[PDB]
């Protein structure tokens, strides 16, 4: 199953989205969005306190993390759909 | 400060310690009122003196049961003497109902009016129908030895041994009710069974008490 | 201060100190009515003197009778003559009255103390009995009381506790071996990695039960070994 | 206690109360006197 | 102090109760406006009584295994902790001195009375301590907090005299019995999913870990 | 803005005391019937929990326990 | 018998949470007006595990209980849910992608479990009824997508929806405001929410009536 099809998809979907909500590219629980999909700061409730520099918290990993694995499921099924 | 069923628990208000083997014991609040708490207490002293002499008399039977002395178990008991002997079945069940609506009916009236029975009614007997306490009817007829009338302390003492022993006897009338209805044999058969391997001869192994077992 | 039980362990208010071979153990507080300790000092007392008799009379027996074993002995057809095979009815008879006269009168010493002293037959006999559950007089004939009865005391209670140990220890190794102190200490010297608690467990030798005479009586062991 | 049986005395408590006993009867009566029509 | 703090839960977590790391991201300890049994006191006696079950647990559900494997106890003992008459589907062992239901009752008996007496000391503090109990009252009237009762027997050889030591130990009571609850979750998921003992599941993970862990458990 | 629980303890006391009070919960009802028409109000109001009192925690609390009760009847 | 004393005791405890709440723990007004939580908890929790634990269900009792007695196997023969759900042999052997395990689910292989998992559609020749693998699939599909969109509403953390602003967020020039004061209306009016609940619900009991004749999904009911 290592280096196969499926776990590097899987894995580069959720780098990719880890990455782009640390680096100011996708929704985080710190900054919210607009209606024009900018992106604003957000009134979290529970604060959760984080020693990294942009304020990613382990909920920001869990949402990146199911967000991703939602986007490689779909994208594995998917290439297994059309033959690729 | 007196020892209750359920340690730690304050007792209610209306079980104040006065009663006999008073262990504020009533979840349900059903003695909760003064006039049906003495109802209660009346009941209860009843059932425990009739649970009483039909332990000892099932005890007595069972153990005649278990030598050879032919004596029968107390759920045929009735079949064999109403067969054995010539005795008419709703007759003798007249005769009781007779004799037991007769004192029945003497001991209510005497709740609802204490001490109207001492009035000589009744073949002029007074004092021997008086009654002392509810529940407690002293007196040379109900108490021949006089142990009601003298040495108070000892009087309380017998009177919390009495509520005891009735609440055991009741809880035995049930145990041998359930033993009966469960493995089908006698009192004594159950415990000498029990002696005989009490590891494995048990309510955890009858197939009855236990139904997943 | 006497040394207690445990290092750092606190002794409790009601045990000073004043009664013999105190060390502040009470973990369950048994002690803390005055009446009970009283009465749990003369079960301990009588524990103690029973068990110390029971293991002397188990070694001296092992070593005189090395061929009778002590958990069996006390079989009708293992007495010795002229008592062998004798009715063993007659000799609890004799055990019972004997045993609930002198209980009685010790019970009656103890619930009231220096009443029962003197002789009921030959007015004039009496016991000192300075303390509850030490009689003297009769009792201790050689006058071994008049001098430091606190240290005697301690050693009493002291070879008494050891000897309750030690007479388990025998039950318990009797039931597992199925042989007396003695034979077991021979056993586990011979090899002491191959006879030991941690292969003997588990097996008990005591069986269901035994046919004394006429009537049947019934046995276990204290933990359920295999029989 | 006194509160509970004040409840029970109300009027739906005793009409409860009350058809379940007359009805109660009226069965056991049709059930020990299969179809009676006349006296 | 861990993963998941926040400023929610550090406003009422200041570091009084032990085991205190400001992990409370689900607020299960706001004293405004609780009730019932999510409060502080039932939580905390929750769970440092799941803590010390828990370390009876891992504890036992290892040692048969463990002491088979060194011979120290025979083969007819040194069964798998679910097949020990546990689940009967998935084991049982007959080798008991009664069935297990005798037992059980023994249990519920023995069970009641310890667990009823415990949780009276925790509505009524001190209770405990007052009514006949054959002598044994003088050690249940415990303290002032329900899950530290003490006495002669709860704290036996007098540990933690010291306020310090005290704090101390109940800082490694409660890590301790984290750990045993997370054992035992382990122990559960790992007799579910290999169908068999925690230690064979350990020396099999030894020997090769790369072919043996949850990964290569899956089929 | 924060999401948690947040209850009240012991607000009513569970007694037998008001079973004996038909009425109860409305002011007007409270009072006794005069006529026949109390009664059918008796039954009319029962659940008007809007109309009994106008704290909406309350109305809701009430809700909330109907709704139990209802799922006890379905079981 | 046993979900009859089941239901008994489901019984007893609703009884007991509304004497609880009422008399004991009642929550406060705010508790009730997270209507955020409530969705969340609502679409997630309650619809898509039960769903889940449907599906399971499905998968591991109604699936092979229903084959072996479509096939024509006596009721007592037939293996007990227990004894179905003890042992990979039973499973395999009536669906062989059981023998896998659940190693294809985490290995992205859900093709294999298409034994059990299909789009049969139609009904069952035996049974007059819908295939129980469609049910299970649909009750899979049912789960996965109700567990996702418990994840829209915003909570206690940045991530999630305000229902309140995507309410004010939608106006055009022909409706004026808008939804401007929707969110207060039902967050503090328990009539309009029983209104809207009362029209979807009956809408929805109708839907069922008619989906339920055209598809029947019990054996012999059609
Ligand atoms: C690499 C990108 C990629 C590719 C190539 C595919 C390709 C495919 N997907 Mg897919 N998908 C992707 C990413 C991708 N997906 C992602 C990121 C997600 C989100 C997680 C999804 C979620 C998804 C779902 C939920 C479904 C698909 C389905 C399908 C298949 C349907 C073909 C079709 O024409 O639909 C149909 C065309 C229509 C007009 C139908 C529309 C009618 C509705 C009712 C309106 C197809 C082979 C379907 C499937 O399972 O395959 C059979 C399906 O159910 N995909
Ligand atoms: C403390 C936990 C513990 C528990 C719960 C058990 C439980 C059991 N053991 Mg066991 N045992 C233990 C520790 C334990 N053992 C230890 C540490 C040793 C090494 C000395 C042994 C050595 C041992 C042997 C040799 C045998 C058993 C056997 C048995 C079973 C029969 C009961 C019996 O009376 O045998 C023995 C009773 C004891 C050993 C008393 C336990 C003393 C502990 C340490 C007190 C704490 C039983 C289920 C028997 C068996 O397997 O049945 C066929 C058997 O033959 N055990
Ligand atoms: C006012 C109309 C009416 C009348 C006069 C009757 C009369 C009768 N019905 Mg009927 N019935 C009626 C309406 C009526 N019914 C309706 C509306 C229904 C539908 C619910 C029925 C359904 C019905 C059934 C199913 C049956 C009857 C039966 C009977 C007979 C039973 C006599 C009895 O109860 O034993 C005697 C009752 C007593 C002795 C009670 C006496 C009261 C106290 C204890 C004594 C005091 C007396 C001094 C009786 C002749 C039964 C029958 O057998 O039919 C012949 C029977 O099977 N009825
Ligand atoms: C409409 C359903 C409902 C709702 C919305 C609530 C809501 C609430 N309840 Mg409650 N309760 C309910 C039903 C409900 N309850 C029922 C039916 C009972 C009887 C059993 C209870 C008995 C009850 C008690 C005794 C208490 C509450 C408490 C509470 C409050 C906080 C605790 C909590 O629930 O958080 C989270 C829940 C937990 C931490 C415990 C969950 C443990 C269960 C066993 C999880 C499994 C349940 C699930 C359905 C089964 C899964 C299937 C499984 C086989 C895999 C909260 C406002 C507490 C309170 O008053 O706080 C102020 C409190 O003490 N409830
Ligand atoms: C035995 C325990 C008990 C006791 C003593 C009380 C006592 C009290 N409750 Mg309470 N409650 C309980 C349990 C209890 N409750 C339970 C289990 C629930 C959950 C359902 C509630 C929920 C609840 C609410 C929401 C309210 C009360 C209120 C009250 C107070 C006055 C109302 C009243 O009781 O009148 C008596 C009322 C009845 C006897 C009606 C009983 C209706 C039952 C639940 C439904 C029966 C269904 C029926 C069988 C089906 C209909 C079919 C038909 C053909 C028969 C009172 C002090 C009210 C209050 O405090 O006023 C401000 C309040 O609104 N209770
Ligand atoms: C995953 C969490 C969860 C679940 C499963 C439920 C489930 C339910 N809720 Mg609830 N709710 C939740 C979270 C949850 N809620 C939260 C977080 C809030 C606060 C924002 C609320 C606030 C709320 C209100 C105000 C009401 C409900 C109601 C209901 C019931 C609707 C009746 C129905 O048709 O369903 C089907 C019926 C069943 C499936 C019966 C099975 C019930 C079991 C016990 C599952 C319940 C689980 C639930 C979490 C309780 C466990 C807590 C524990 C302490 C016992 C239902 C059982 C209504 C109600 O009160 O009903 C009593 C209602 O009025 N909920
Ligand atoms: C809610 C739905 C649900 C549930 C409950 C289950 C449950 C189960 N499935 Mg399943 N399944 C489901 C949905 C579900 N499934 C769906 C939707 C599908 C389609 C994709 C499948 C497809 C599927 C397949 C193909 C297989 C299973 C299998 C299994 C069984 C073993 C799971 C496993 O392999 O290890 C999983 C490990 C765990 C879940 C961890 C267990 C956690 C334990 C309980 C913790 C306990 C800890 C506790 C502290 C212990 C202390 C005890 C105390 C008394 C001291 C299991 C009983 C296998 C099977 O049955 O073999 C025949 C199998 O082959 N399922
Ligand atoms: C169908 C036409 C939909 C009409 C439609 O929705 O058009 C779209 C139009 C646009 O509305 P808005 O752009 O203001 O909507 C924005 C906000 O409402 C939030 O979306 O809505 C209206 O015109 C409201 C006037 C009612 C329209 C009156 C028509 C009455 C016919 C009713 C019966 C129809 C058969
Ligand atoms: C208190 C309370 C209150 C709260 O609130 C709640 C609750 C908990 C409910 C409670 C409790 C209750 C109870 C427990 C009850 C029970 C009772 C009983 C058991 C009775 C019996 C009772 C019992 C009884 C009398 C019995 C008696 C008996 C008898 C006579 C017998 C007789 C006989 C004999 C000799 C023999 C012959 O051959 C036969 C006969 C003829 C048969
Ligand atoms: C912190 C937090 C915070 C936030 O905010 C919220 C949340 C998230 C909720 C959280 C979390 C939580 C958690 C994690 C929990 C978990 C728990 C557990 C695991 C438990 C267990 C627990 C566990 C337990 C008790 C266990 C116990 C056990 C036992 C007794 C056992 C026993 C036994 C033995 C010995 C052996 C044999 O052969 C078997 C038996 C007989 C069986
Ligand atoms: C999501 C968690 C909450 C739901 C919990 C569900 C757990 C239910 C408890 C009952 C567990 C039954 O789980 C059962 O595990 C055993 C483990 O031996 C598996 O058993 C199977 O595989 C194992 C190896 O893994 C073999 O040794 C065994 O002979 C074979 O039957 C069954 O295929 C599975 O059905
Ligand atoms: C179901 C979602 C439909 C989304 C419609 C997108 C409308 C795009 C125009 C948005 C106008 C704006 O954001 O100012």
């Amino acid at each position: 199953f290592i280096g196969s099809s499926t776990n590097l998809i899987m894995v580069a979907s959720t780098t990719a989205t880890l990455a782009a909500a640390r680096f100011g590219l996708a929704p985080t629980v710190k900054k919210n969005t607009t209606a024009g999909l900018k992106l604003v700061d957000s009134k979290n409730s529970a604060g959760v306190i984080s020693n990294d520099p942009a304020g990613f918290t382990i909920v920001d990993v869990l949402a990146m993390g199911a967000a991703g694995h939602g986007l490689g499921v779909g994208i594995v099924l998917g290439l297994k759909g059309i033959g690729a | 400060v007196r020892p209750v069923w359920f340690p730690g628990n304050p007792p209610p208000a209306h079980l104040d310690g006065s009663l006999a083997g008073d262990y504020g014991f009533d979840p349900l609040f059903l003695g909760q009122e003064p006039q049906t708490l003495k109802w209660y207490v009346q009941a209860e002293l009843v059932h425990g003196r009739f649970a009483m002499l039909g332990a000892a008399g099932i005890i007595l039977t069972s153990i005649g049961a278990k030598v050879g002395l032919g004596f029968p178990e107390w759920y045929d008991a009735g079949k064999v003497v109403v067969e054995k002997n010539n005795i008419d079945f709703p007759t003798l069940m007249v005769i009781q109902f007779y004799l037991m609506g007769w004192a029945e009916t003497k001991r209510w009236y005497d709740f609802k009016n204490p001490g109207s029975q001492a009035d000589g009614s009744f073949l002029g007997f007074t004092e021997e129908f008086k009654g002392l306490e509810n529940g407690y009817p002293g007196g040379r007829f109900f108490d021949p030895m006089g142990l009601s009338r003298g040495d108070a302390a000892k009087y309380q003492e017998y009177k919390q041994k009495e509520v005891k022993n009735g609440r055991l006897a009741m809880i035995a009338c049930l145990g041998f009710a359930a033993q009966y209805a469960a493995t089908g044999k006698g009192p004594l058969d159950n415990l000498a069974d029990h002696l005989a391997d009490p590891n494995h001869v048990n309510f955890a192994t009858n197939g009855v008490s236990i139904p997943i077992a | 201060d006497r040394k207690l039980w445990a290092p750092g362990v606190v002794a409790p208010e009601y045990l000073k100190g004043d009664l013999a071979g105190d060390y502040g153990w009470d973990p369950l507080g048994l002690g803390a009515d005055p009446t009970a300790l009283k009465w749990y000092r003369q079960s301990e007392l009588q524990h103690a003197r029973w068990a110390m008799l029971g293991v002397a009379g188990v070694l001296v027996q092992e070593i005189v009778k090395p061929d009778v074993y002590f958990y069996e002995a006390g079989l009708p057809q293992n007495l010795p003559e002229p008592f062998t095979n004798i009715n063993m009815g007659g000799l609890l008879a004799w055990e019972f009255i004997l045993m609930h006269w002198v209980e009685v009168r010790r019970w009656q010493d103890y619930k009231n103390f220096g009443s029962v002293n003197e002789d009921p037959i030959f007015k004039g006999n009496k016991v000192p009995n300075p303390e509850m559950g030490y009689p003297g007089g009769i009792f201790d004939p050689f006058g071994f009381s008049k001098g430091n009865l606190k240290e005697l005391q301690t050693k009493e209670i002291k070879n008494g506790r050891l000897a309750m140990i030690a007479y388990m220890a025998f039950i318990l190794q009797a039931q597992a071996t199925g042989k007396g102190p003695l034979a077991a200490l021979s056993a586990h010297l011979s090899n002491p990695f191959g006879n030991n608690i941690l292969k003997n467990i588990g097996t008990c030798t005591v069986p269901h039960s035994v046919d004394v005479q006429g009537l049947t009586i019934p046995l276990t062991c204290l933990w359920p070994g295999s029989q | 206690m006194k509160d509970f049986t004040t409840y029970l005395s109300t009027a739906p408590v005793i009409a409860t109360i009350w058809f379940t006993f007359t009805a109660g009867l009226l069965i056991e009566i049709n059930r020990y006197f299969p179809d009676p029509l006349v006296f | 102090l861990y993963v998941g703090a926040s400023q929610s839960s550090l406003a009422y977590l200041d570091g009084s109760l032990p085991g205190d790391f400001g992990f409370d991201p689900l607020g299960l300890l706001d004293p405004v406006n609780s009730g019932g049994f999510i409060e502080p006191k039932w939580l905390q006696y929750s769970e440092v009584i799941h803590a010390r079950w828990a370390m009876l647990g891992a504890a036992g559900c290892i040692a048969p295994e463990v002491l088979g494997a060194a011979g120290l106890i025979p083969d007819a003992t040194n069964i798998k902790w679910f097949e020990s008459g546990v689940i009967p589907p998935a084991g049982s062992y007959n080798g008991y001195w009664a069935d297990p239901y005798t037992i059980f009752f023994v249990e519920i008996v023995a069970m009641q009375f310890a667990e009823l007496r415990r949780l009276q000391d925790f509505r009524y503090p001190g209770s405990m301590g007052q009514q006949y109990f054959l002598g044994l009252e003088a050690i249940f009237k415990g303290s002032g907090d329900a899950a530290y009762p003490g006495g002669p027997f709860f704290n036996l050889f007098n540990l933690g005299k010291t306020e310090a030591a005290m704090k101390e130990l109940k800082l490694k009571e409660i890590k301790n019995g984290r750990l045993a609850m997370l054992a035992m979750l382990g122990y559960g998921a790992q007799a579910v999913m290999t169908g068999k003992g925690p230690f064979q599941n350990l020396v099999e993970h030894l020997a090769d870990p790369v072919n043996n862990n949850i990964l290569t458990n899956f089929g | 803005k924060k999401v948690k629980i947040a209850v009240d303890r012991n607000p009513v006391e569970t007694s037998f005391e008001k079973w004996a009070k038909p009425g109860h919960f409305s002011r007007t009802l409270s009072k006794g019937p005069n006529t026949t028409t109390w009664i059918w109000n008796l039954h009319a109001d029962a659940h008007d929990f809007d109309s009994h009192t106008s704290d909406l925690e309350e109305i809701s609390r009430k809700v909330f326990s109907a709704h139990f009760g209802q799922l006890g009847i379905i079981f | 018998y046993t979900t009859a004393i089941g239901g008994l005791v489901m019984a007893a405890a609703m009884f007991f949470a509304g004497w609880f709440h009422y008399h004991k723990a009642a929550p406060k007004l705010e508790w009730f007006q997270n209507v955020e939580s409530m969705l969340n908890h609502h679409l997630g929790g309650l619809l898509g595990l039960g769903s889940l634990a449907w599906a399971g269900h499905q998968i591991h009792v109604s699936l092979p209980v229903n084959k072996l007695l479509d096939a024509g196997v006596d009721p007592k023969e037939i293996p007990l849910p227990h004894d179905l759900l003890l042992n990979r042999a039973i499973m395999a052997d009536l669906y062989p992608s059981f023998a896998k395990g659940i190693a294809p689910f985490f290995t992205l292989n859900w093709s294999e479990y298409s034994d059990f998992l299909t789009f049969k559609g139609g009904l069952n020749p035996v049974t007059g009824g819908l295939w129980l693998s469609d049910t299970a699939h649909h009750h899979v599909a049912i789960a996965v997508l109700f567990l996702v969109a418990g994840h829209m509403y915003r909570t206690n953390w940045g991530i999630g929806h305000s229902m309140k602003e995507i309410l004010e967020a939608h106006r055009g020039p022909f409706t004026g405001e808008g939804h401007v004061g929707l969110y207060e209306i039902l967050t503090t009016s328990w009539h309009a929410q029983l209104a809207i609940n009362l029209a979807l619900f009956g809408s929805l009991s109708i839907i069922v009536a008619h989906h339920m004749y055209a598809m029947p999904p019990y054996p012999y009911l059609a």
